[PDB]
């Protein structure tokens, strides 16, 4: 339709960035030794 | 309408023969004897209102009179186009073998 | 598919009288074609102004006959104009001016003779090639 | 202050510094800043460059419709021909960046660097106790850069005809020079291609000879790479199974078994090969050309027998014929 | 035509199972 | 084409430039088209054409001799363009004339041999300061000089 | 006969400015440089192993030793390079995989160019050019250079179709 | 603009004579060992 | 938009250089 | 007097020669003896564009631009007779010379405007009854403006007018009517109007001196977009002589 | 150079990647209609 | 026709044996065949431009 | 200008997507004691 051209991207890189972050802790917690 | 005047020049007697309003001086060496210094005469001595005027070039010889006559059924003449004769385009038009 | 005698059998003047070459004076015309022409009529077209070719045609307009023996020999002795209304030789290779183009002094008239006969037999071979440029390549 | 001038000189000659600025570096470090930031300046916003003299610019910038493949610097002016142009030699930077002043600023620097790290891969060499050499293997890409740059510019009387500084631009550099020197009929580019493809070829061989002959001390589930630590006394591969297998698939007496010997070769190669390359460019800048094969054989009538070799020339005069649209006035492409 | 590299990848590396990790001692090359 | 009538001097080319006749950039007259890169070339045959601001367009308009036009048409069919097994001429030209100028002769052989030269200096060089220093044939598996200083790291 | 392919490729295919040939030369260049570079890294970084200028007796057939100072190279690209290796297992295998590679990727760029599915233009650049007539980059010139080269050979290349261009069609410059 | 010309010109004779006065400050003497 | 993607990747191989060069793991010898 | 070699990349090449403060004089005219012009020459001190006053017409001016080529701008070596009139004016007509310079200014914006600085057919007049030649003794007149690129001239994409292509090659199958402009080539012919104010006589020699005003249309390149109109300011110098 | 003490580890457990995953998508949900607007 | 591979390709005529009648010229300096000069016509059979 | 919509997602997902991959990993192994 009508809608914003970035708007896709900018919902993308608002999933993914904040998601990527968390994901990139939990896996080196996760692997922590003891 | 916005038009390419020289396609648009091939459609009339320009396409067909010599025009001596605008073809360039090299046409001229497809007949006998008129190259050299009689294409420079015709071509030096600007437009015509009709072929029978290029025999009124001052200073012809008797012999030139002659062969201009008996070449004119492969010359016409048409308004001059500027897209043809500006740059001195009609001594030197980028062509070459 | 060869050079016959067929093929070396060009004009010798105006009046429709011919004369036939032979392998030996073709080559050699070739060779001398090379020596004293090539540097400007490669392929028979002409560097130094492109508008005037060897084709046989172009000669044949040219003013006096120049598609003939007989006429290449005079030009290569006294050159002139499309028209014939002046003479050159100053600017262009000629026995009259070998002072000034010495690559002319050796050249004898057995030589322009055979400079002349191959200028009239390779259109005969090559065709549309010897005339026209690059296009032809 | 043991003085300060003698401290200097040791701490640039220092071989403590994580990176090496030598004497060359002194000389390099600088030039090869001004090249590197121009470029990026240029390649991003320059304004379009009338490359030909004829008034016609070329824009070469990304800000300026370009975009990474088709993007680059252009070359300096035909009217400038080899005259020099810096800054200081324009009105105005429009006037010099029109006139395609950039390159120049650029060029010059880099070769002026790129040769120092080339004397400057000596220098520390020294400073360490190896052995020289390796600079004089980086002789022949510097040599390129050189013949392509400038050597035939020089040859062909201006920087205009040099290579362009971006990727479709070295495709127009490429294009056109077969077309007026049939370079791929050339001997040297010829052998800088057999270096070329040979050098990746014999990269391969070595590496994998080795890489397959290599002693096992890592685990099934374990990089095979791990099996060596920097620092090593002995080898880490068996150069004698290497050669075993390698002299079985084609014949012992063609193989190699000193790795002195194969490290030789495996430098020599390459670096000979575009060693003639580079001669190729700067020595096609002087119009000695390729093979010119147009029209040889010929048949018993004298008709003209083509071979590949016209097939060839008829793709060159496509090339000719429409390179510099309106750069020509005259029948005789001397430029 | 990626496959294919898949294949003889594969292949060897069943073929080479043992010599995988690397090789080991001796020194008998030319001499049946 | 100033034989054949043309006007040299404000004769206009496909770019607007000058056909014939152009400037160079600090305001000479000097001839046009790709030739506008070779306007510092001088020649005796082409100097007496040349005024106090570049070729001046009343010589040329009728100063031009002929022992110079066919000096010019010499040259001009004898430029420095040839190939390796001697065809003068383009890389797309027809085989005829067997020439190859000694300016490109010679300017090649000797810049390869220039060359080469720059690199055989390189090489004795690189040689002369390892051979004195004394390490030219090998790091002393020993004392390796590396070994003794600090990790960069 | 292998020449006009690589030109052929150029003037109907526009091949060099696709992805994967670029890819292929990046590493076929890239090859023949550790080719060249790890060579002059070993001979110029060995260690004495005899009295003689000419090092190559000098060497050991049996193993034992590193023949060269892998250390002492370590360093030397550390400082003039900024980066350099320092696990002979992986520098080796690199050179297995960078040619090789590079030759895949141009391979895929042909297969590609079989159904003529190839990398000839962009888009975005065409449609700037149609409308406007001075936006010139050296990508443009180079597509023209393409024409020129499709249409002096296409004849006496591709002798089946009878072609037949009258000297008036041949896209040509000014005086050329 | 005649400026930046002069400028240009200092700031290379700087490190050219940097570089020249460098090599010459005895430079075979820094190295390993025979100096 | 194009121009600043062009830009951005090449602003983060330059950033990639320095961590690369200035931010390795000290290559250490014979103990490993 | 200075050779060539006196001259050459000092610039001073593209400089029409100056009279001295001194010659202030007058030339007489015979009214019954022809003259003509030995040497006209110009010389550009100035490129204004006027700029286009955007949709809200406000009347606009001519603005100052940077030459962004180099020193090539100079017209020299004109020539042509300087007939004598009836009612005694002078009116000068030009028959040949390097009488036009393709120059290149750039804006405020950045914009590039080329233009075909020239006084192609100069037809230039002065004041009726003039029998000696004083300081300001106006010449005015009109020359001809031919397209800044010539009929040859062929755009990025192949397309030209006496040549080229005829079309956008590059999009097959795209629909035409929105590109015609853009295909279908142009040749522009104009007209421009030029004043010569002298400043400095020197009947001795027959040699004046002074400053010119001249305006003009710039390239429509091949009639692709409007032109800028451009007003050029400058100095000459003219070399009288009976002949 | 001296290993810096004041060091600790870093730690996200996994309910927390969930807690945060949920917190994302949904405000990606909940935002996304306004940034196609 | 165009063969599939070309990019572009030139706008030639010929007859039923082959020989080129007019084409659309590059140089007009000397075309012998532009559809001017052969007074090239076309008329449509079957679909919208029919008859 | 006039070029491909999803040009932008398609180079930034291109470099993000395989990105995040090798530092999920790197950070995971740095982690892990000893
Ligand atoms: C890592 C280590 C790497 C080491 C690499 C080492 C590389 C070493 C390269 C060494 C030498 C290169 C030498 C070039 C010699 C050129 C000789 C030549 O130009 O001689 C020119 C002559 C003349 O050619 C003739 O030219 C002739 C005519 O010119 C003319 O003559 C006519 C009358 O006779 C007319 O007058 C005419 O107008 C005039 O132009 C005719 O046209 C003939 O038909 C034509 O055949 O040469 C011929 O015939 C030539 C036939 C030549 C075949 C040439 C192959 C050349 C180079 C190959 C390199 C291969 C590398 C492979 C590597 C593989 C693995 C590494
Ligand atoms: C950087 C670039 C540097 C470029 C340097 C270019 C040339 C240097 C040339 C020296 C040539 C001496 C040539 C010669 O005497 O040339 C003689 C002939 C010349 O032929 C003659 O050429 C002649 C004419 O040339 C000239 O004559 C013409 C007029 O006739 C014109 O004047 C023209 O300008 C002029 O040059 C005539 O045409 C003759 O009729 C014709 O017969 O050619 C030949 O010899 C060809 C010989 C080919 C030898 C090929 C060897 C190939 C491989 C060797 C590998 C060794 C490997 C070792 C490996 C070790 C470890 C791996
Ligand atoms: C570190 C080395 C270095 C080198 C080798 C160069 C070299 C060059 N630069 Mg560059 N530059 C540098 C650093 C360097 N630069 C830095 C750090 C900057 C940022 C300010 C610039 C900014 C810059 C600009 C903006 C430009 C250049 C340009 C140039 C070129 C100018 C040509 C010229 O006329 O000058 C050469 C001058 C000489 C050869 C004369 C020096 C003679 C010396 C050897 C002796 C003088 C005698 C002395 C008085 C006697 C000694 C007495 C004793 C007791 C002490 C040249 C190749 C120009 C260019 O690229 O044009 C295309 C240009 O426009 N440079
Ligand atoms: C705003 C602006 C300026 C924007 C853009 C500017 C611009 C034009 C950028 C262009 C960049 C670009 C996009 C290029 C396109 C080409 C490209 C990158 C393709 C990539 C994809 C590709 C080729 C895939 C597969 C093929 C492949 C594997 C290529 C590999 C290439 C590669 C990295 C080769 C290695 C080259 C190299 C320098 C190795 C050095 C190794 C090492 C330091 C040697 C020193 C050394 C030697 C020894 O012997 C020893 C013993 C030791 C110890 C030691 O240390
Ligand atoms: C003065 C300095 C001038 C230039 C500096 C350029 C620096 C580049 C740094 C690349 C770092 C690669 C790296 O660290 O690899 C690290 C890896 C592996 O490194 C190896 O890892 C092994 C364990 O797995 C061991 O640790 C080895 O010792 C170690 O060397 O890379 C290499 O070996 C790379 C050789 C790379 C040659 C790259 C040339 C790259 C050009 C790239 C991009 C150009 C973009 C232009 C854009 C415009
Ligand atoms: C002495 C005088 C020196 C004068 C210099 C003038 C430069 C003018 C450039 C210009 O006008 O560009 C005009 C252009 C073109 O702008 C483009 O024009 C195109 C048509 O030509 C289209 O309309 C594009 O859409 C439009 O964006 O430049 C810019 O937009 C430039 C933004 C530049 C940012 C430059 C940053 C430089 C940073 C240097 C170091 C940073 C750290
Ligand atoms: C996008 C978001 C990226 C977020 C990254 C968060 C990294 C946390 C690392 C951490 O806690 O490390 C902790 C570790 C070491 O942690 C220690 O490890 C020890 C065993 O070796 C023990 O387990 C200790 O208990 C533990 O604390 O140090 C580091 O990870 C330094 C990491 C530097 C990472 C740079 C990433 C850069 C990414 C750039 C662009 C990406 C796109
Ligand atoms: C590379 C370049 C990168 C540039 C990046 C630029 C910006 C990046 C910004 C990234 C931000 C990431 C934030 C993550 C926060 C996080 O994980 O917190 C996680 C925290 C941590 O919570 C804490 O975790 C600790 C262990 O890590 C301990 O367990 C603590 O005790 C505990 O309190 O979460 C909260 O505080 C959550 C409150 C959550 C409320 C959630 C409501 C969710 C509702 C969902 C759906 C509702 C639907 C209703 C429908 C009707
Ligand atoms: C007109 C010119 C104007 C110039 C102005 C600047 C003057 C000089 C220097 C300071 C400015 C900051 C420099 C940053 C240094 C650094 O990172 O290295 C820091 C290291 C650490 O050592 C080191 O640091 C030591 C001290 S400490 O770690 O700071 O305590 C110090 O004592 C030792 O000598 C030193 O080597 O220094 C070096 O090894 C020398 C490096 C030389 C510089 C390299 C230039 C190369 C250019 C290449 C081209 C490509 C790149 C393009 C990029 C745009
Ligand atoms: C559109 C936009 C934007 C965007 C941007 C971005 C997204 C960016 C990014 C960026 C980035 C992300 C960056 C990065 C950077 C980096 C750097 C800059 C680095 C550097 C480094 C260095 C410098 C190093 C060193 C060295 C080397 C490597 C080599 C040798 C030499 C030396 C030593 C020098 C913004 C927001 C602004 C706003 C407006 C709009
Ligand atoms: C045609 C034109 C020719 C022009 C020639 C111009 C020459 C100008 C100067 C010559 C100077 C010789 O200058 C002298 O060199 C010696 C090295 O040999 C330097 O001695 C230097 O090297 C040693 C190492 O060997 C350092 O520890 C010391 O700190 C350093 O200064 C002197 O400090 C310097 O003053
Ligand atoms: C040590 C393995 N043998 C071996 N032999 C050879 N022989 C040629 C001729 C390919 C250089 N090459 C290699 S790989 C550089 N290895
Ligand atoms: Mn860039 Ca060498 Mn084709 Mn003349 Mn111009
Ligand atoms: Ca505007
Ligand atoms: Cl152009
Ligand atoms: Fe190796």
């Amino acid at each position: 339709m009508e809608v914003n051209q970035l708007g896709l991207i900018a919902t993308a890189l608002f999933v993914l960035v904040p998601s990527v972050f968390l994901i990139i802790l939990y896996v080196q917690t996760e692997s922590q030794q003891k | 309408e916005l038009v390419n005047v020289v396609d648009e020049k091939l459609g009339t007697a320009y396409g067909e023969k010599i025009d001596l309003n605008n073809t360039n001086i090299a046409a001229f060496i497809q007949y006998r004897g008129l190259y050299p210094t009689l294409a420079k005469l015709i071509v030096k001595n600007a437009p015509y209102e009709s072929v029978e005027d290029v025999l009124n070039i001052p200073g012809l010889t008797e012999r030139q009179k002659q062969i201009l006559r008996e070449n004119l059924e492969h010359f016409t003449v048409t308004e001059v186009e500027t897209a043809l004769v500006e740059g001195g385009d009609r001594y030197n038009n980028g062509l070459y073998k | 598919a060869e050079l016959t005698p067929e093929v070396l059998t060009v004009p010798l003047n105006s009046e429709g009288k011919t004369i036939t070459l032979t392998e030996k004076q073709y080559l050699e015309g070739k060779r001398l074609f090379q020596y004293a022409c090539a540097s400007c009529h490669v392929g028979g077209i002409t560097k130094t102004n492109p508008s005037l070719d060897l084709r046989t045609e172009t000669l044949a307009l040219a003013t006096p006959p120049r598609d003939n023996i007989e006429g290449l020999v005079d030009y290569m002795k006294n050159p002139t104009t499309y028209d014939g209304e002046q003479e050159i030789a100053e600017v262009h290779p000629s026995l009259r001016s070998a002072d000034i183009f010495p690559k002319m002094r050796n050249l004898t008239e057995k030589d322009l003779v055979a400079i002349a006969g191959h200028i009239l037999v390779e259109p005969k071979i090559l065709g549309d090639k010897w005339g026209g440029g690059k296009v032809y390549y | 202050s043991a003085n300060l001038w003698e401290r200097f000189c040791n701490w640039v000659t220092s071989t403590d510094n994580r990176l090496y600025v030598g004497w060359f570096g002194v000389i390099m470090i600088p030039t090869l800043l001004a090249a590197t930031i121009c470029f990026v300046i240029a390649f991003i916003a320059a304004p379009p460059v009338d490359i030909d003299g004829i008034r016609e610019p070329v824009s070469g910038s990304l800000l300026y419709g370009n975009n990474i493949i088709t993007g680059a610097v252009v070359p300096s002016s035909n009217a400038i021909g080899l005259h020099f142009y810096p800054i200081w030699e324009a009105a105005s930077l429009d006037e010099w960046l029109y006139n395609g002043g950039p390159y120049q600023l650029i060029i010059f620097h880099f070769l002026l660097g790129a040769s120092c790290y080339m004397g400057r891969q000596w220098e520390l060499s020294y400073r360490l106790g190896m052995r020289p050499w390796i600079c004089v293997a980086y002789s022949a890409p510097l040599a390129s850069a050189f013949a392509v740059f400038l050597i035939y510019p020089i040859g062909q009387g201006s920087f205009s005809d040099g290579m362009p500084l971006g990727i479709s631009g070295t495709f127009n550099f490429m294009i056109v020079f077969q077309a007026e020197h049939n370079i791929l009929m050339h001997p040297f580019h010829q052998l800088g291609v057999a270096g070329v493809f040979g050098g990746a070829l014999f990269c391969a061989m070595h590496g994998s000879l080795v890489t397959s002959s290599l002693i096992r001390e890592t685990t099934e589930t374990e990089s095979a790479n791990y099996g060596y630590k920097f620092g090593q006394e002995e080898e880490t591969y068996n150069i004698v199974a290497a050669h075993g297998y390698f002299g079985r698939l084609i014949f012992q007496y063609a193989s190699f078994n000193n790795s002195r010997s194969l490290h030789f070769f495996l430098a020599a190669w390459p670096v000979v090969g575009v060693w003639f390359t580079a001669l190729g460019i700067s020595t096609m800048a002087f119009n000695l050309n390729g093979f010119n094969f147009n029209h040889s054989v010929i048949d018993a009538k004298g008709n003209v027998i083509n071979t590949w070799a016209d097939i060839i020339n008829r793709a060159n005069l496509g090339m000719e014929v429409m390179h510099e649209r309106n750069a020509h006035n005259f029948p005789l492409d001397l430029a | 035509l990626l496959f294919f590299f898949g294949h003889i990848w594969h292949g060897a590396r069943t073929l080479f199972r043992d010599v995988f990790s690397g090789i080991d001692p001796e020194l008998s090359p030319e001499q049946v | 084409d100033q034989k054949l009538g043309a006007n040299v001097g404000s004769a206009q080319g496909p770019t607007g430039l000058g056909k014939y006749l152009m400037r160079s950039p600090t305001g000479e007259i000097i001839f046009g088209g790709e030739t506008m890169r070779f306007w510092d070339f001088r020649g005796p045959w082409l100097e007496p054409l040349r005024g106090p601001n570049g070729l001046d367009l009343n010589k040329i308009k009728n100063d031009i001799q002929p022992w110079q036009e066919r000096r010019a048409a010499e040259y001009m069919t004898h430029a420095p363009l040839g190939s390796l097994n001697s065809v003068g001429g383009v890389a797309t030209e027809i085989n005829s004339v067997n020439f190859v100028s000694p300016r490109s002769w010679l300017a090649t052989s000797h810049f390869v041999l220039a060359f080469f030269f720059l690199v055989g200096h390189l090489w004795h060089a690189g040689r002369a300061r390892a051979a004195a220093a004394g390490f030219e044939k090998g790091i002393d598996r020993e004392s390796e000089p590396v070994l003794s200083m600090p990790s960069l790291d | 006969a292998i020449f006009r392919f690589l030109l052929f490729f150029q003037g109907f295919h526009n091949w060099t400015l696709n992805p994967f040939h670029m890819m292929g030369v990046a590493g076929v260049l890239g090859g023949a440089l550790l080719c060249a570079i790890h060579g002059a890294t070993v001979e110029n970084t060995l260690f004495q192993d005899g009295e003689g200028a000419s090092t190559f007796r000098a060497f050991n057939p049996t193993q034992a030793e590193e023949t060269y100072s892998m250390v002492t190279a370590n360093r030397f690209w550390s400082q003039i390079f900024g980066i350099a290796f320092s696990n002979k297992r992986w520098l080796h295998f690199f050179m297995l995989f960078v040619p090789v590679t590079g030759l895949w990727m141009s391979a895929i760029g042909v297969v590609g160019l079989a159904l003529n599915l190839r990398s000839y233009d962009f888009i975005s650049q065409e449609i700037r050019a149609a409308e406007d007539p001075e936006f010139e980059t050296f990508y443009t010139k180079n597509l023209l250079l393409n024409e020129g080269i499709r249409a002096w050979m296409a004849p006496q290349d591709q002798p089946h179709e009878n072609f037949v261009f009258p000297e008036e069609v041949l896209p040509r410059g000014n005086a050329l | 603009m005649e400026t930046l010309k002069i400028t240009v010109y200092i700031v290379v004779t700087f490190f050219v004579l940097l570089f020249v006065f460098g090599f010459l400050s005895g430079d075979p003497a820094r190295n390993p060992k025979r100096k | 938009m194009e121009t600043i993607t062009y830009v951005f990747i090449f602003a983060c191989i330059i950033a990639l250089f320095f961590f690369a060069i200035f931010f390795r793991e000290p290559p250490r010898i014979t103990k490993k | 007097t200075l050779t060539y070699d006196d001259i050459v990349g000092t610039g001073l090449a593209n400089k029409c020669p100056t009279l001295d403060d001194t010659a202030r004089g007058a030339y007489p005219i015979d009214s019954s003896q022809t003259y003509r012009i030995a040497r006209l020459c110009l010389q550009p001190t100035t490129f204004l564009v006027k700029e286009e006053p955007k949709n809200k017409r406000q009347e606009a001016e001519f603005v100052p631009t940077k030459l962004v080529t180099r020193e090539t701008t100079s017209l020299d070596q004109i020539q042509g007779e300087l007939k004598v009139n009836s009612d005694g004016s002078l009116t000068f007509v030009e028959e040949d010379g390097i009488d036009f310079q393709p120059v290149t200014v750039q804006m405020a914006g950045g914009e590039r405007i080329p233009l075909l600085f020239t006084v192609k057919n100069l037809v230039a007049s002065t004041q009726p009854n003039v029998t000696s030649i004083t300081t300001s003794t106006d010449f005015k007149g009109e020359f001809n403006v031919p397209s800044y690129r010539t009929a040859n001239f062929l755009d990025p994409k192949g397309r030209g007018l006496a040549s080229g292509y005829d079309s956008a090659i590059a999009l097959p199958q795209a629909k035409e009517e929105e590109l015609a402009r853009a295909n279908v080539k142009r040749f522009s012919l104009t007209k421009g109007q030029i004043s010569l104010n002298v400043a400095k006589v020197d009947g001795r020699t027959g040699e004046i001196a002074g400053t010119f005003e001249s305006e003009q249309l710039s390239d429509d390149d091949m009639g692709a977009h409007e032109p800028h109109e451009v007003k050029i300011q400058g100095v000459f110098y003219a070399s009288i002589e009976p002949a | 150079m001296e290993p810096n003490p004041n060091r600790q580890p870093v730690e996200l457990n996994r309910t927390s990647l969930y807690l945060g995953l949920l917190l994302i998508l949904v405000l990606a949900l909940l935002f996304s209609s306004y940034f196609f607007n | 026709r165009m063969p599939a591979f070309f990019e572009s390709f030139p706008v030639i005529l010929t007859d039923k044996n082959g020989v080129v009648k007019a084409d659309i010229p590059f140089r007009r300096a000397e075309s012998k065949y532009s559809f001017e000069q052969q007074g090239v016509t076309v008329s449509f059979y079957g679909g919208e431009l029919n008859g």
